[PDB]
């Protein structure tokens, strides 16, 4: 889930 | 948007310069190898910003964009590699507290091998005389390249960043003839980097599985990802 | 030798379709296997061939042309059964009486999500609307790009053929500003070409370890 | 061998 919370926030 | 201002934004998107923060010493296998996967993940946090900069690439759908990096990570690391080491023969400039020499390679095994084909993969880049905007406009193809409506829009980005690459090549005022010959050259010297990379990634996979080098999170996401 | 000369070259020079024919009860692991394995050895041979027709090759050092071959065999072997695909959409030719099906792939542990891709790519190539001499240079742009002074000789090699390419492309008549997205667009596809051959030879080698069929002699000495 | 008598016996 690391590259994903990257990919939605800021 | 024009080509021009696409390359522009590409520029914009580049990561910033990235240090390990090592106080300059001798490299024993265990600080080499600990520093090259301390740079890689953060690089990995910077590269994803990047990508989230080009243009249309956070309207892909959250799979394609996830996939898209998960695949290309490791080649898009030696791109910028690369790209840093140009100016440099015989030098591997992973950061300016990690420049590492052929030499220093071999006291890590499988190291040495991938750190000739990198220098060699340079060295082709260095006699083409790379340009700063086609290094962005190639590094921004192998992520959009990397697909081994949503789809649609990927192929209209990837075609938008490849009108970029023409139109760099063609500012340099060369001869038709040799734009066409330019423009294949550079793409086919991709080959040899997702090569490199590929041999990257098991030399990393290798390493993590014998717990010689610390993982962190985000590396070991990308890897285990990636290897899947 | 002109542009047209080379293609011309390499059109002859085509390797003539290798025969093998499709096991008389339905395909099971051992079976299919037992036909690509044989297929891919008799090609290798035709392969080798053609490589020697490729103007230049044969000046290379026998290490140079040993070291491509080598390290492209699987690339070429898939490009040209994808281009004997790419008129046959949801059908992998790999021989004349070898019609393969995507659902036959399922025999195979591992094999479908190969079979995919080449699919996949295969009909990315229909979309373009590949033509068969932009194949042939393409192909052998692979052989000679697999440089994975004897090294002067090959970057001198490989641009004949990539001159060879554009000459193909600038008679299709398109724009100039068409021709150069086009041999983007053509060698873009390469990485994909490669990906399914990674892919292929990690499968046949895990099979070679499993004994899930036998592999030695020409294909053994190519895997390694 | 197999490669190599190919490349230069045949
Ligand atoms: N080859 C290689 C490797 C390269 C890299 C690596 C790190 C930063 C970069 O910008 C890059 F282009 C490659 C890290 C590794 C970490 C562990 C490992 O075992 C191998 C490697
Ligand atoms: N994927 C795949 C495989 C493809 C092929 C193969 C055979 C002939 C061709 O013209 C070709 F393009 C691929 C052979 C295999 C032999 C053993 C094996 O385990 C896998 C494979």
């Amino acid at each position: 889930h690391k590259l994903v919370q990257l990919l939605t926030t800021t | 948007l024009s080509p021009e201002q696409l390359v522009l934004t590409l520029l914009e998107a580049e990561p910033p310069h990235v240090l390990i923060s090592r106080p300059s010493a001798p490299f024993t296998e265990a600080s080499m190898m600990m520093s090259l996967t301390k740079l890689a993940d953060k690089e990995l946090v910077h590269m994803i910003s990047w990508a989230k900069k080009i243009p249309g690439f956070v309207e892909l759908s959250l799979f394609d964009q996830v996939r898209l990096l998960e695949s290309c990570w490791m080649e898009v690391l030696m791109m910028g590699l690369m790209w840093r080491s140009i100016d440099h023969p015989g030098k591997l400039i992973f950061a300016p507290d990690l420049v590492l020499d052929r030499d220093e390679g071999k006291c890590v095994e499988g190291i040495l091998e991938i750190f000739d084909m990198l220098l060699a993969t340079t060295s082709r880049f260095r006699e083409l005389k790379l340009q700063h905007k086609e290094y962005l406009c190639v590094k921004a193809m192998i992520l959009l390249n990397s697909s081994m409506d949503s789809s649609r829009k990927l192929a209209h980005l990837l075609n938008a960043v490849t009108d970029a690459l023409v139109w760099v090549i063609a500012k340099s005022g060369i001869s038709s003839q040799q734009q066409s010959m330019r423009l294949a050259n550079l793409l086919m010297l991709l080959s040899h980097v997702r090569h490199a990379s590929n041999k990257g990634m098991e030399h990393l996979l290798n390493m993590k599985c014998k717990n010689v080098v610390p993982v962190y999170d985000l590396l070991l996401e990308m890897l285990n990802a990636h290897v899947l």
